[PDB]
């Protein structure tokens, strides 16, 4: 039982990291989303040039 | 060489008419104005999408959000479920 909390011993200091780098690794790209907006935009443009 | 002038004054002139001179076209029964620059002057619009594809929709992105944040009634539960998953783990 010693051996089985020592597993435990830090993983709250490390999850504290975990759970914050996680969710900002999930959650900051949004700009990539708004930059996927403008990358359609600019494909449907260059393929209207190439058809005209 | 006249053979070669007259068969290429012959070779500018007639189309002449056609591309210099807008005077139609003298053989051609049918009209030359109203098919390229008139009919098919939408032609790779008629070719693609008009008023969506060519107009490009400059479309707002629509926004998706968070977790209608609300974080008691969930995490609370899901902190519940996490005893019973510990309890499994």
């Amino acid at each position: 039982r010693i051996d089985s909390v020592s597993q435990l011993q830090n993983v709250a200091e490390t999850t504290k990291v975990l759970f914050d780098v996680s969710k900002e690794t999930v959650e900051l790209e949004s700009e990539a989303f708004e930059l996927k907006q403008k990358v359609e935009l600019a494909h449907e443009a260059k393929a209207v040039l190439d058809s005209w | 060489q006249d053979l070669y002038l007259r068969e290429l004054k012959d070779t500018k002139l007639a189309p002449s008419t056609l591309q210099d001179a807008e005077g139609n076209v003298k053989p051609w029964n049918p009209p030359q104005k109203p098919n390229l620059p008139e009919l098919e002057l939408q032609g790779p619009e008629a070719l693609k999408a008009y008023t969506e594809q060519n107009v490009e929709t400059a479309h707002v992105a629509k926004e998706s959000e968070e977790g209608e944040s609300e974080p008691i009634e969930e995490d609370w539960l899901v902190l519940d479920d996490a005893e019973e998953t510990k309890e499994s783990h």
